[PDB]
RNA sequence: GGAUACUGC
C-alpha cells in the first residue's frame, strides 16, 4: 500500500437518463437497471450510444463492468467475453475503425426486436 | 569511516546494481521508505509543475532533497560518517520501493520514472 | 482495531483516553497529557507521568499475556470452537479443528495484532511523527516553540518504552539479505 | 504490625536429614565454586527476541518433544514398535502421545485424550477409556506409553501404562572431593508484606544471612510482585525499575559482610521484567566491582553447579499449575514431583497455566533437565515440605511472605560424595 | 448476436 500512503462520470449517467436521453435509450437503461443484462442488441445500441455522449473506454468499461456483476456471472467472465465487444464499438480492434453512432434510420431499419 | 564503515559507498551517484546485506531495524525499514517515497512524490509534482531543465525545479528538488537528508552534492572532502550514513540510506531505500513498486506494471513504470 | 491509552486522573478519578500525541485545533491544540479531560479537574496527568510510565507496562504486559494465552477459534461459523491447545493435526491452512474436523483454526490474538498496538502505543506517544504528518501548520508553528519543551521530553520518554519493548519483538529485525537475493 | 508483632521466629517448622545445631554456620563462601551445569546444551543467559510465535514451530516443538523422550523411553523399555494412535487395534499395540483434556476444563477421567506425534500418527488424536487401568496417574502434556487396544477405531483402551524413567544423577569429579560442606539458604518472593513496599521480610532475611554467613544464598522472585495491591492500583510514586533496583541494591550491599555468593532468580510475576517463560536473567542492574563475583543473575529455570552438587531450581509455581490437571486412579506433590522429574522438563504441562507466558521455541532449548539434579528447589503457595523424590530432594520453602504474616525460608547443606546422601541436612524454618 | 477451431465423455 506504499503507493497510496499519505506523505462525465458514471454517477450522472442515471441522472441524464432523466432527461436528455432519447426514449429509446430510456427503455434501454431502464430494461439495464431492471436486470443488469441486455441482449445482443440492446448491447450494441447502448454501447454506441454511450460511446456518442463521452463515455471514455475506461469509463464504459467500469460502468459495463459494475452493471454486468450484478447479474450473478463471474467477474472474469465479464474481461472475457464483453471486453472485446466493448474496444470494438470503441475502435481498439480488429479492423480498428472509429464506428459512429446509430443513426435514426439504421435504428429503424436495423435487426427488428423481439421477444426479449 | 567510525566503527562499521567501508568502501562500499565510493560514489554520490550510483546504478543500484547490488543489493543491500545488512540487517536493519523496522522502524528503520519504515523511516527509509516513506522518506524516499516522500522524495519520489516531490519529484514527481515538481516535473508536472515545471520544466526540467528549469532552475525553479532545480532549487525545489535541492530544498527537498536536503530537507529528507539525501545524497545530492558532492564533498570532495572524504567519505565522512554522515555523508556514508546518507548514502546508506539511498541505497536502501531505494531496494525498499523496488519491493513496493514491482507488483503492477503501472507502478514500475512511474518508479522507473521518478 | 487497537485499544486506546485509557489512564484514570489521580485527582479526579475520570477516565482519560488518548489516541494521538495532539488534542484540539488551531493555537488552542496542546499535548494531550497536559490537561485532564474534566473541566472542572486542572490536574495535569504530565505531572503524574511515573504513574502513566507505570500503566503503560502494566498494559505493554497484559497485551503480551493475552498474545501468549494461545487462544484459538474455529474459522467456522457454525463451530466457533473455542480451545487453548493446539492440535499437532495440520492441515494445508493450519490447525485442523477437533471439534469439527474439517476447519482451520485461527489465532484470536495473532502475532499482528500485537505488533499493532504495540506501534500505536508508540504512535501515541511519538512528537516528531505527529508534528510532521497529523499537526497541521499553523498548529505545526504553534507546537514548534517552547513552553512545551518540558512536554516534549517526556513525551520522548514515554516513547522509550514502547521502542523498548519493540526492541525485543520478532515481528524487530529485517534480515535485508532474505528480501534481496 | 502483624509481621513486626510475630513470636515464632526462627522456628523450625520442617526437618530432614542429619540432625544438627541449633545454629548453623558457613563458610562465607570462601572455598566455594558456583556456576551453571555444564551440559551439551548452551545456557539461556541474554534476552531472545519473543512475541512472535509461529503455529507451526509450536506443532514442531511439541512434536519433537514428544518424539524425543519416546526414543529414549523406546531405548530403555526395548520396545519394537510404535503404532499410529488413531489407526483400529484389534490386538494389543505400544502407542506413544501425550496427554490432554478433550475440553477447556480441568482434566477428569472421563475427558482424556492421547495425541500421537507426527512420525508415528500424523498428530492425530484418540480419546482413551481408562476403565481397565487398574493404577494411573495424568496430567495434560506428558508423554506417555501405553500398551492397549481400539476395537471400535474410535476410543484407546489402555491396558498397561509404562512408568516414567528418570534422568540419571550426576557423576562428580574429584576435584571436589576435598571441598567442605557448603551452606545454602533458599527463599521466595513475595519478600513485602501485602500492604507495604518496605521489604521488611527481606531484611529479616539478610540479617539472617549475615548471621549464619551461609555459602550461597538463593533468591527467587518475584521481587516487585505484579499482584500486590499497590502495585495493580497504581498507588507507586516511583517506577517499576526503581523500586527493583532498591530492592537489588538492599539486597547485594546488605550480604557484603557475609560474602555470600547470590544467586536470583526471576520470576512470571516481576511487573519490571519480560513476561515470557523461559525467563532471561535480570539485566538492568550492574553489581559494583566489588560483587561482581559474588552476584549471578541466572535464568529461569536454572541447573546450578555448587562444588559438584547440582541444584534445579524455578520460580515458576509447577505445583501449583500441574495439582490443578493431575488425575490419579487413588503423596499428591511427590506423585508431581516424580512426573517432572521424569518427563525431564522443567516445565511439562501443556497446554500451560493461565499465569506463565511460554515462548516453545526458548522451551525446547532451555527446559530440559540435564541430569536428575541432587537438590531441587520448587517454591510453591503450596505448604512447604522437604521430599525425597527418586533420590532427589525436593524443597519447597514455601515463600517469605504469605499475605499480612511472614512466611518462611529453607537452609540445607550439600557436599559432593557425601555417604548417595549429598544432601546432609535441610530444614524449613520461619522468618 | 454471429463466425472459426478441437478437446472431453
Ligand atoms: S431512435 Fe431516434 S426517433 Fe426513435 S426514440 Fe430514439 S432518438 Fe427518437
Ligand atoms: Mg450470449
Ligand atoms: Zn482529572
Ligand atoms: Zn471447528
Amino acid at each position: 500500500h506504499l503507493s497510496h500512503s499519505y506523505i462525465i462520470s458514471l454517477e450522472q449517467i442515471d441522472g441524464f437518463a432523466a432527461k436528455s436521453f432519447p426514449l429509446c435509450m430510456r427503455q434501454l437503461h431502464k430494461s439495464l437497471r431492471e436486470n443488469h443484462h441486455l441482449r445482443h442488441g440492446g448491447r450494441m445500441q447502448y454501447g454506441l450510444f454511450l460511446k456518442g455522449i463521452g463515455l471514455t473506454l475506461e469509463q464504459a468499461l467500469q460502468f459495463w463492468r459494475l452493471e454486468f456483476t450484478k447479474g450473478k456471472v463471474d467477474s472474469e467472465k465479464f474481461d472475457k467475453v464483453y471486453a472485446y465487444s466493448i474496444r470494438h464499438n470503441y475502435g481498439k480492434e480488429g479492423k480498428r475503425t472509429d464506428y459512429t453512432p446509430y443513426s435514426c434510420m439504421k435504428v429503424i431499419l436495423s435487426n427488428p426486436p423481439s421477444q426479449g | 569511516t567510525g566503527d562499521r564503515k567501508g568502501d562500499l559507498y565510493p560514489s554520490s551517484l550510483q546504478f543500484y546494481q547490488h543489493p543491500p546485506t545488512e540487517n536493519i531495524s523496522l522502524i528503520e525499514f519504515e523511516t527509509f521508505a516513506i522518506e524516499r517515497l516522500k522524495l519520489l512524490k516531490a519529484v514527481e509534482n515538481l516535473g508536472v509543475s515545471y520544466v526540467k531543465n528549469s532552475e525553479e525545479y532545480s532549487k525545489k528538488l535541492e530544498l527537498e532533497l536536503r530537507k529528507l537528508k539525501f545524497p545530492y552534492r558532492p564533498l570532495h572532502e572524504e567519505i565522512s560518517d554522515d555523508v556514508y550514513d546518507l548514502r546508506r540510506k539511498d541505497h536502501i531505500s531505494h531496494f525498499i520501493l523496488r519491493l513496493a513498486y514491482c507488483q503492477s506494471e503501472d507502478l514500475r513504470r512511474w518508479f522507473i520514472q521518478q | 482495531d487497537c485499544e486506546r491509552f485509557k489512564f484514570f486522573c489521580p485527582k479526579c478519578g475520570t477516565e482519560n483516553i488518548y489516541d494521538n500525541v495532539f488534542d484540539g485545533s488551531g493555537l488552542q491544540i496542546e499535548p494531550g497529557l497536559k490537561r485532564c479531560s474534566k473541566p472542572e479537574c486542572d490536574a495535569s496527568p504530565l505531572d503524574y507521568v511515573i504513574q502513566v510510565h507505570n500503566k503503560l507496562l502494566l498494559d505493554i504486559r497484559r497485551y503480551i499475556k493475552k498474545y501468549y494465552s494461545g487462544w484459538l477459534v474455529c474459522e467456522e461459523k457454525t463451530c466457533q470452537n473455542r480451545t487453548r491447545r493446539l492440535p499437532l493435526s495440520f492441515s494445508r491452512n493450519g490447525p485442523i479443528c477437533q471439534a469439527c474436523s474439517k476447519a482451520t483454526l485461527r489465532s484470536e490474538y495473532p502475532e499482528k495484532a500485537l505488533y499493532t498496538q504495540l506501534c500505536f502505543y508508540r504512535f501515541i506517544f511519538d512528537w516528531d511523527y505527529a508534528l510532521e504528518k497529523v499537526v497541521s501548520e499553523q498548529e505545526r508553528g504553534h507546537l514548534k516553540k517552547k513552553l512545551f519543551q518540558e512536554s516534549e521530553n517526556q513525551y520522548k520518554k514515554l516513547k522509550s518504552t514502547v521502542d523498548q519493548v519493540l526492541s525485543r519483538s520478532g515481528y524487530s529485525e529485517v534480515n535485508l539479505s532474505k528480501l534481496f537475493q | 504490625q502483624k509481621y513486626g508483632s510475630r513470636t515464632n521466629r526462627g522456628e523450625v517448622v520442617t526437618t530432614y536429614g542429619e540432625l544438627q545445631g541449633t545454629t548453623w554456620n558457613g563458610g562465607s563462601g570462601s572455598n566455594t565454586n558456583v556456576e551453571l551445569f555444564t551440559s551439551l546444551d548452551e545456557p539461556l543467559t541474554k534476552m531472545y527476541k519473543f512475541m512472535f510465535q509461529k503455529l507451526m514451530d509450536i506443532r514442531e516443538v511439541v512434536s519433537i518433544k514428544i518424539e524425543e523422550l519416546g526414543a529414549s523411553l523406546k531405548d530403555h523399555f526395548q520396545i519394537d514398535e510404535f503404532t499410529s494412535v488413531s489407526l483400529p487395534a484389534q490386538e494389543t499395540v505400544t502407542v506413544l502421545g501425550q496427554i490432554g483434556c478433550d475440553s477447556n476444563g480441568k482434566l477428569n477421567s472421563k475427558s482424556v485424550i492421547l495425541e500421537g506425534d507426527r512420525e508415528h500418527s500424523a498428530g492425530m488424536q484418540v480419546p482413551v477409556d481408562l476403565s481397565e487401568l487398574k493404577d494411573y496417574s495424568l496430567f495434560p502434556g506428558q508423554v506417555v506409553i501405553m500398551e492397549g487396544t481400539n476395537s471400535t477405531g474410535r476410543r484407546f483402551v489402555p491396558t498397561k501404562l509404562y512408568e516414567g524413567v528418570p534422568l540419571p544423577f550426576h557423576q562428580p569429579s574429584k576435584e571436589f572431593e576435598e571441598c567442605p560442606q557448603q551452606m545454602v539458604i533458599t527463599a521466595c518472593g513475595p519478600f513485602t508484606t501485602s500492604d507495604t513496599i518496605t521489604y521488611d521480610a527481606l531484611k529479616d532475611l539478610i540479617d539472617i544471612v549475615n548471621r549464619d554467613r551461609p555459602d550461597i544464598c538463593i533468591l527467587l522472585g518475584p521481587f516487585l510482585d505484579a499482584k500486590h495491591e499497590q502495585i495493580e492500583n497504581l498507588q507507586l510514586t516511583v517506577t517499576f525499575e526503581d523500586v527493583f533496583k532498591r530492592c537489588l541494591k538492599m539486597i547485594i550491599e546488605g550480604t557484603r559482610p557475609s560474602g555470600c555468593h547470590l544467586v536470583i532468580v526471576p520470576s512470571l510475576r516481576d511487573v519490571h521484567h519480560d513476561p515470557v517463560y523461559p525467563q532471561p536473567p535480570f539485566s538492568c542492574f550492574e553489581p559494583a566491582k566489588e560483587d561482581k563475583e559474588r552476584v549471578h543473575f541466572v535464568a529461569d529455570p536454572c541447573t546450578l553447579s555448587v562444588n559438584g552438587v547440582v541444584i534445579g531450581m524455578t520460580s515458576t509455581d509447577l505445583l501449583f499449575h500441574m495439582g490443578a490437571e493431575e488425575i490419579s486412579s487413588s503423596d499428591r506433590f511427590s506423585r508431581i514431583l516424580r512426573h517432572i522429574l521424569t518427563q525431564r522438563s522443567y516445565y511439562p504441562l501443556y497446554p500451560p497455566n493461565e499465569e506463565i507466558n511460554i515462548d516453545y521455541e526458548a522451551l525446547y532449548s532451555y527446559t530440559p533437565m540435564p541430569v536428575t539434579p541432587d537438590v531441587f528447589i520448587v517454591p510453591s503457595e503450596l505448604r512447604y515440605f522437604i521430599k525425597d523424590v527418586t533420590g532427589c530432594i525436593c524443597i519447597n520453602p514455601g515463600r517469605l511472605t504469605k499475605g499480612l504474616v511472614g512466611g518462611t525460608y529453607a537452609r540445607f547443606l550439600v557436599k559432593s560424595g557425601a555417604m548417595r546422601s549429598t544432601c546432609i541436612s535441610a530444614q524449613v524454618v520461619r522468618v
